């Protein structure tokens, strides 16, 4: 009957040139049933069909040829095949839609939507993709509405969603020179679980899914940024747009705390790539025509980027940030003749924060703040002494938690004297919500139990 | 002040029926309706509250007639009007009286 | 899409299409590309460096 | 009132530039420079660098596509001019702001490359990857082409695989290297990425 | 409002035959091509009504499909069983009159042949032309032309399956209509409404006391010229 | 291209012919109130669209109130046209205009 | 004449009477009875007068009183088009209280089309209210009830400038102290909050400042529509005024009290006001 | 619980009833109160 | 009399700059008889 | 903000070279076609595609209408800040017997 | 009117005209000649006074624009008179020129 089926599929293609075309549409209603039913198309009848249709294969594009292409590519759940039928069917994707941007456009609609599937079901879901990312230059046009399209929300069940978050690191690892598109969904969607998290600080579903992102993404991307690809591979191109992309989806949202852990882990592993991010924190707040609240948080990204870590060139921490200690000299020479003019005290958000952020280094690393000889680092007996009774009172408008850790170490280590001033504070002592930006510290202590696997590495306890 | 509302039905055999039939109407508005489809006497109507949840005939469903005014008031009287007719019909006209409790607030007139 | 913020409102041509040969623009596309790094600007770099090899290179 | 109206049939349908064969090397010349008066709208964020700030406004999302008025698939810009409303050259200059919104105007004219499709002209083909009801024809390895069943020759013939893309057989039976031929009959504008649709009788 | 002339939903009918069963063809309704593309060789392998109304594409709530299902169980009566799949789509468009696409409608019918579908959509629905459906399938709409166009395939089936009688109240009310809607609708093909005769009074179970209000509709001969 | 340039150099000469430079200035040289009812709010919705600011605002989260903190300080980058209503305009700027 | 157009007689004859579109003839339901547009009643008078005289050339050319079927109906063919436009002169109507208004009479009702639709428009974002006098207002404030401090909202963008006060509008919403009712996005969405909970009030305030997914709208930002403040202006004007100094703007301070509007003492000289029932508007 | 309006002739009628007062020919029917734990206003 | 003031207006077939606010706002435009009797230009740094 | 921004602002669309708002369309497109916006008055029917040889049409003027036909012409039209009442008006006065034309400033 | 939506053009002026038979060719989509507007049964008749080819009446799809009534303006139509008649507007002007 195999020779009886081969003439049943050869007598179809004739009479479309005789404008009858009888036996065409009968088969295409069979290739759309599920695999739940034995009366569909099977192994033997398809590869015989996919060669007899390929006799003179210029026979698709006519007025009747939309009903044929769809359900062949819509062979639903197409990973149920032995390795003999699997050959010519994958070849038929390589012949049907090799140049027409109309149904190959409906192929990457399938191959991206079938990346929600587990990785051992995607043995060829991305190897089909990687071949045309090195051969075809311009098939990037009609996939540019296919990345954020196939992001469902959490109304779908758990295992389809977060497995899709890992399936595109295979795909990006061979498509390296492009750089920026693949992130542009997964940069936005760190915030969406995080937005529903700090206002919850239905909540248990944020536990293991965040375990399914934090240990997942910050390990395989950590194996992307690697010392074996510093100056020979594509590693310099990684850093070029993971600063401005961090600047436009961590800085514009406030009180949203699970997102500053992207570059908090892969460049603390080394010496230079932290210091590549040490110049990143410099250029932000130090211009004129920038945003309004850019002076506070960006230099607050220097507070626990220095304190709670372990791998720092600490001979460079005083050296590179010497301009901020030279700011403290520049702030007292040129900029203390303006206070009795029109205005209050709150012109200087740069002053209660970056001075606080360097004093956020104070209570945590006191053995760094001493040398071998016996003096103080940069003469602490005058430098943090000159700023007491000036026209701002930097012991008046302060924080609660860290700015009242100023009471233990200042006396027993003989740092400062403010114990007769604390009673004198609360007599003299928009703007009502100005405290909302000056209360949160960026790199807080870690609360989770299974991402602490990665980040107890360069994180020390209180001493 | 009073606002005597009414309910007129379909401006043929009679095919509009007060009360409930046999479908399942969505509950939690037990709090205003007796099962005869007429409401209580003396409860606090708002906007977002049925008045005459009656049973249709064209789908055999229960439709619900909520409150079309602002006026958060109470509900007072229920009259039942039909036709004296020798081929007598089931009653199809209810004239329900409200009484709205008007405290003298500032901006009134003496 | 396709509004006044997405599309320029009125477009017209200045003059006749001053023509260049096919090999003429091979000297004059490099200034369109190399001024980039001193979504769409990602796909403005990789696909246009693969049409270099139409008349200049070979894969 | 018969012959007077009929003059406008051509001046809004004249082929602006037709092109003959090029160099006798298989290809043809349809890459060309056109200055155009791009009446653009501003970027109120970017009133400190409109040399870049309006370039990201209607010009980088203008690339690699076709339009209505230039009659060609635009490809690339050069020579950013911006124009003013004064007898002023000058470094700093004025922009007319809209009287309703910060999105201002400027009636600037800048100079564009464009690709154009002409009719009945030969064009290059590369064996890039071969299709089922298409022969693989990557014009400048960038955009795609199209054929039909009704415009293939007789000696053009096919063989499908036997042991383990698709074999094509010429007039005698030997495959060749990459260079292919294609002529133009029609165009199809409104896909996602544009392409042309032709015949092979030349 | 119709490619059929002048508001009557009657296609090319017949009044000029001799056979009783051949007074009106369903080829006027369902054409030759879709009528012969039914894999019908698996229906009467089973016999029980639980194993018949549970593998069809559509399952209704009422017995309005199966009100004549026991009148055909033998496979000698397969010609009207092709109409019983059409029974399964007699209501296949009107109780989903609100929605008018197809892939959402694919979850209404568990795997039917799509070639059986688009003879009703192309004529009896008024199409919304939209290419947002056309990559999938053919979207449509039902206008207010379509209220009395949707019953004549009961006046040639429910008439046809019981030797050409139709009673009012198991038809005017199982279709949820008032029995005065049909008197101005009886004469749209050539049907005749008539009272209670002397022999066929037992076909519903009525006495003679309401026989002037007991009104029947049937077909015996070709329509009176 | 043919009568495009008929509408390209008919405007570059009817802008010479309709202009008046600062030498033939004839209008009142004050920053007046309709001007003050204009260039604030013309910058104020412009500064609302994340436009750059030069002077440190005192946290005063109103788009209108920043520009009056600029108007009496003159870091206001706007230029005013003024119509003489029979086919001639006159130009100004804010650096050479002084406030009532 | 820059185009050099001939004038022709064919324009001054009515060949067509172009019929107005669907959206401009729409029959609504009003009263006990319902019937369609009174324009279509003029049109459906012409057609069956046209199509009566249209089908007479059948009765002469496909070959007496039959000639009077056209001439003494041409006086009604004349009377077709005119009463569509202008009904000053039609056949003698008895006192039936109304002849039908076609277009020009149907423009101007009590000669008020431009006077109520084109020029004198009915306006959104209003408030009509009874006035009250109250102190402690320096002649350009208006004390307002919170029920006008929750209804009339104000469009205002987010920036890297309006976050700290503006997230307070989002977290209240339409509940209380002025909040945020219709949050929009980079494309023009309408994300309401009139039923969204305080979980969705703390959520969206951590969301509002985000660059667009489409980089074709790369510069825009979301517009949090806050209600009203101590920092915006209410314009107010009296209805029968007949002078210039009546459209006097004021700012507003929220005033937790009953439901009326509070004029200041001294301001009654401009508006020619009483308090014997008189009451004036409020705009925004 | 439907008190008539003719002579307070108390009846408790259901649906599908022939409406008349039950001594003479009057139609109009009121409705009576039922105890409900409902919170009411007092200032 | 705008019924009768178009027999003297359409018949002439004029060109109106419609600059009075009884014609300026009927198309929707900023007024020449007030605080928008002109527009604003904008200084930009460089070409 | 008062007399135009009540609710009457829109981005109405005006065919230039005849000057109307009621005439243009957002046409129901072809199979792949997106944002098919054109006019009908400045266009003409493809049954009049005849004639110098016959010129090959350039596919930017083949576009499907609503009834199912195919006609050719009258392409470019932008969005103009117009009240709907004016868009009501130029069809109110077209019916009484006055033809109307508008124009714009960018040509 | 929102700041987030710009507009790239304006309106300058007005122009008048008078109805000629030449401009009836391309002004519409379908004739209107049948007298009544919709019969029984609820449908608006096609080629009718509430045609769908003249706008979109009563939540039907618009057979000119293909999308719903939230995006349909409604289109121009036209009668054809039996004889070309007067315009009583202009009866005060070309009475005398005649
Ligand atoms: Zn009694
Ligand atoms: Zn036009
Ligand atoms: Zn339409």
């Amino acid at each position: 009957s195999a020779a009886m089926y081969s003439r049943f599929v050869k007598s179809a293609l004739d009479d479309l040139d005789k404008n009858d075309s009888t036996q065409i549409g009968i088969i295409a209603n069979q290739v759309a049933l599920p695999s739940k039913n034995p009366e569909r198309i099977n192994d033997k009848n398809l590869n015989i069909l996919l060669d007899i249709l390929s006799s003179n294969i210029n026979r698709i594009e006519s007025s009747r040829g939309t009903f044929l292409i769809q359900s062949i590519i819509n062979f639903e759940k197409w990973w149920e095949l032995p390795p003999h039928t699997l050959s010519k069917y994958i070849y038929f994707i390589k012949i049907l839609c090799s140049s027409i941007p109309k149904w190959w456009q409906d192929v990457s609609m399938i191959l991206v939507s079938c990346f929600i599937l587990p990785i051992k079901q995607t043995v060829c879901h991305h190897d089909m993709l990687k071949y045309f990312l090195r051969m075809i230059p311009s098939s990037m046009g009609f996939i540019d509405t296919y990345l954020a399209k196939f992001f469902p929300n959490k109304n779908d069940t758990r295992r389809k969603l977060v497995n899709y978050t890992s399936n595109l690191l295979k795909l990006r690892g061979y498509c390296s020179e492009l750089g920026f598109q693949i992130w542009s969904l997964l940069i936005e969607k760190i915030i969406s679980i995080d937005v529903e998290l700090q206002n919850e600080l239905g909540i248990k579903e944020l536990s293991t899914k965040l375990d399914s992102i934090l240990t997942l993404v910050s390990t395989h991307v950590e194996e992307q940024v690697t010392p074996e690809s510093l100056e020979s591979g594509e590693g310099v191109g990684v850093f070029n747009t993971l600063t401005t992309l961090f600047k436009t989806h961590v800085l514009p949202t406030y009180y949203t705390r699970s997102i500053q852990y992207i570059m908090f882990h892969v460049s603390q592993q080394q010496l230079e790539l932290m210091d590549s991010f040490l110049v990143t924190l410099i250029d932000i707040s130090f211009a004129v025509n920038e945003a309004a609240e850019k002076k506070i948080k960006s230099l607050q990204y220097l507070g626990s980027y220095i304190a709670r870590a372990k791998k720092l060139s600490r001979t460079q921490i005083i050296f590179v940030a010497s301009y901020l200690t030279s700011w403290l000299n520049r702030y007292v020479i040129e900029r203390e003749e303006e206070v009795d003019q029109r205005g209050g005290m709150e012109r200087f958000k740069h002053f209660y924060a970056a001075f606080q952020a360097l004093c956020y280094i104070f209570c945590f690393r006191h053995n760094i703040f001493r040398d071998t000889d016996g003096n103080w680092e940069c003469e602490l007996d005058k430098f943090f002494q000159r700023m007491v009774i000036s026209k701002f009172n930097p012991l008046k408008f302060c924080n609660e938690n860290v700015m009242l850790m100023f009471a233990r170490i200042a006396q027993q280590e003989s740092v400062a004297y403010c114990f007769s001033i604390i009673e004198n504070n609360n007599n003299e002592r928009t703007r009502q919500q100005f405290i909302d930006l000056q209360s949160y510290f960026p790199y807080d202590p870690l609360f989770l139990k299974n991402y602490k696997i990665l980040m107890k590495e360069y994180y020390i306890e209180w001493s | 002040m009073y606002k005597t509302e009414k309910v007129d039905l379909a401006l043929d055999p009679i095919t509009q029926h007060f009360g409930f039939g046999n479908d399942e109407w969505p509950k939690e508005w037990l709090e205003k309706l007796d099962e005869d489809g007429l409401p209580y006497i003396g409860t606090y109507v708002e906007e977002g509250d049925p008045i005459c949840a009656y049973f249709d005939d064209t789908l055999n469903k229960t439709k619900i007639k909520t409150y079309h005014s602002s006026e958060p008031a109470y509900i007072e009287e229920v009259n039942l009007i039909g036709d004296e007719s020798n081929k007598f019909q089931e009653l199809q006209t209810v004239s329900i009286k409200y009484r709205i409790r008007r405290t003298p607030q500032i901006g009134d007139k003496f | 899409t396709a509004t006044t913020l997405n599309t320029p409102v009125v477009i017209h041509a200045t003059q006749l299409p001053q023509h260049v040969s096919t090999d003429e623009v091979l000297q004059f596309l490099e200034s369109f590309i190399d001024e980039k790094e001193n979504t769409n600007l990602s796909s403005s770099i990789s696909q246009l460096k693969r049409i270099q090899r139409d008349f200049k290179g070979l894969p | 009132n018969e012959n007077r109206e009929t003059a406008r049939f051509i001046k809004k349908h004249k082929k602006q530039v037709t092109n003959p064969i090029d160099e006798k090397n298989g290809t043809s010349n349809c890459i060309v420079r056109v200055p155009i008066a791009l009446y653009v709208s501003l970027a109120p964020m970017y009133l400190e660098n409109p040399l870049q700030g309006v370039m990201k406004q209607h010009l980088n999302p203008l690339v690699m596509k076709y339009n209505n008025k230039v009659g060609g698939v635009v490809l690339g810009y050069e020579g950013l001019k911006i124009l003013d409303a004064d007898p002023l050259d000058t470094s700093e200059k004025l922009i007319k702001i809209t009287p309703d919104t910060p999105f201002g105007f400027t009636w600037c004219h800048v100079n564009l490359y464009v690709w154009q499709p002409q009719v009945g002209d030969v064009l290059e083909g590369y064996i890039f990857i071969q299709s089922a009801s298409h022969i693989g024809l990557l014009i400048h390895d960038a955009f795609n082409a199209s054929i039909k069943k009704n415009n293939i020759p007789v000696d053009w013939t096919f063989v499908h695989n036997d042991v383990e893309l698709g074999h094509w057989v010429d007039s005698n039976g030997e495959p060749i290297d990459g260079k292919l031929r294609f002529t133009v009959r029609n165009v199809h504008t409104t896909g996602r990425v544009v392409s042309v649709d032709g015949t092979l009788i030349s | 409002d119709e490619i059929t002339s002048n508001d009557r939903p009657t296609p090319l009918a017949n009044i000029d035959a001799t056979d009783v069963e051949q007074i009106y063809p369903i080829e006027s309704i369902i054409p030759k091509k879709e009528l012969q593309f039914i894999r019908v060789s698996s229906i009467l392998k089973e016999a029980d009504k639980e194993k018949k109304l549970e593998l069809f594409p559509y399952q209704n709530n009422s017995k309005y499909v199966a009100k004549k299902l026991d009148s055909l169980t033998q496979p000698s009566q397969m010609t009207k069983l092709q109409l019983l799949y059409y029974l399964s789509l007699l209501l296949g468009v009107y109780e989903n009159r609100r929605v008018n696409n197809k892939t959402k409608l694919l979850e209404r019918l568990n795997s039917p042949p799509e070639i059986l579908v688009d003879g009703i959509l192309s004529r009896f629905t008024v199409i919304k032309p939209g290419q947002f459906g056309r990559s999938k399938d053919r979207s449509y709409f039902i206008d207010p032309q379509n209220e009395d166009k949707i019953l004549c395939y009961i006046l040639a089936i429910i008439m046809h399956l019981d030797n050409f009688i139709v009673e009012i109240t198991p038809l005017a009310h199982e279709l949820n209509l008032k029995p005065s809607k049909v008197v101005s609708l009886f004469r749209v093909l050539g049907a005749i409404v008539k009272g209670a005769t002397v022999a066929q009074a037992e076909a519903f179970g009525i006495p003679k006391s309401t026989a002037a209000s007991y009104k029947i509709a049937t077909m015996k001969v070709p329509f009176k010229l | 291209p043919e009568d495009f340039q008929q509408h390209e150099q008919i405007r570059r000469k009817t802008l010479k012919e309709k202009a008046i430079p600062k030498d033939q200035r004839a209008t009142t040289p004050y920053m007046t109130k309709y001007e003050r009812a204009r260039i604030l709010g013309t910058r104020a919705l412009q500064i609302s669209m994340n436009a750059p600011v030069f002077v440190d605002l005192e946290g005063e989260t109103d788009p209108l109130r920043i520009a009056m903190k600029e108007l009496a300080e003159k870091k206001i980058p706007l230029v005013i046209r003024r119509y003489l209503p029979d086919g001639s305009f006159e130009d100004w700027s804010v650096e050479e205009l002084i406030v009532d | 004449n820059l185009s050099r157009k001939l004038v022709k007689a064919d324009s001054f004859f009515m060949d067509v009477l172009v019929v107005p579109p669907t959206r401009f003839r729409l029959p609504s339901k009003l009263g006990e009875e319902v019937h369609e547009n009174s324009q279509n009643q003029l049109l459906s008078k012409v057609l069956t007068t046209s199509l009566l005289i249209r089908d007479l050339n059948d009765d002469l050319s496909k070959l007496r009183v039959i000639f009077s079927r056209l001439m003494n109906a041409f006086v009604t063919i004349q009377n077709d088009v005119n009463a569509f436009i202008d009904s000053t002169k039609a056949q003698g109507r008895t006192s039936g209280k109304v002849p039908i208004p076609g277009v020009k009479q149907a423009l101007e009702k009590k000669e008020g089309l431009f006077r109520k639709h084109m020029m004198g428009k009915r306006v959104n974002y209003a408030a009509r209210s009874v006035i009250s006098p109250d102190p402690n207002i320096e002649t350009n404030e208006i004390g307002v009830p919170p029920v006008f401090a929750v209804k009339l909202t104000y469009p205002e963008p987010v920036t890297a400038y309006n976050i700290a006060e503006l997230r307070q509008a989002v977290i209240n919403g339409p509940d209380k102290w002025p909040g945020a009712t219709q949050i929009q996005n980079e494309d023009g969405s309408l994300v309401s909050l009139i039923g969204m909970s305080v979980e969705q009030r703390k959520a969206l305030a951590n969301q509002l400042l985000t660059p667009s997914s489409n980089v074709s709208t790369h510069t825009l930002n979301k517009k949090v529509y806050r209600h009203i403040k101590n920092r915006d202006v209410v314009l107010m004007n009296r209805q029968p005024t007949l002078h210039k100094a009546s459209m006097m703007g004021h700012k507003v301070r929220v005033l937790p009290n009953e439901k009326t509007l509070r004029l200041h003492y001294a301001n009654t000289g401009a508006y020619n006001a009483d308090f014997d029932g008189d009451e004036m508007n409020m705009h925004f | 619980k439907y008190i008539c309006a003719e002579c307070s002739s108390k009846l408790s009628l259901s649906r599908t009833d022939a409406v008349r007062c039950k001594d003479c020919g009057h139609r109009i029917l009121l409705k009576a109160r039922t105890k409900r734990l409902v919170q009411f206003e007092a200032r | 009399t705008t019924c009768q003031f178009l027999t003297k207006a359409v018949l002439d077939n004029e060109r109106e700059q419609l600059d009075s606010p009884s014609a300026r706002i009927v198309v929707g435009k900023l007024n020449n008889v007030g605080t928008g009797s002109f527009d604003v230009l904008a200084k930009v740094p460089n070409a | 903000d008062r007399l135009l921004n009540s609710s009457d602002y829109t981005q109405a669309s005006v065919c230039r070279e005849c000057g109307s708002i009621l005439t243009t369309q957002q046409s129901v497109p072809r199979i792949g076609s997106i944002s098919t916006v054109c006019c009908r008055r400045c266009s003409m029917r493809f049954e009049d595609a005849k004639k110098g040889e016959k010129i090959f049409i350039d596919d930017s003027q083949i576009w499907e209408d609503g009834q199912g036909n195919k006609f050719v012409g009258g392409n470019e039209t932008t969005t103009v800040a117009i009240p709907f009442v004016l868009k009501y008006l130029d069809s109110e006065l077209s019916a009484m017997g006055i033809r109307l034309r508008y124009n714009v400033e960018p040509k | 009117m929102d700041i987030s939506k710009p507009v790239g053009s304006e309106i300058t002026s007005v122009d008048f005209g008078i109805l000629t038979a030449k401009e009836i060719r391309n002004l519409s989509a379908k004739q209107i000649t049948n007298p009544t507007v919709l019969d029984n049964l609820g449908h608006p008749v096609s080629g009718g006074l509430y045609d769908l080819a003249l706008g979109a009446f009563l939540r039907n799809l618009c057979s000119t624009c293909g999308l719903d009534e939230k995006f349909c303006p409604g289109h121009q139509g036209h009668i054809e008179l039996p004889v070309p008649c007067y315009n009583p507007l202009f009866f005060n002007q070309l009475y005398i020129y005649l």
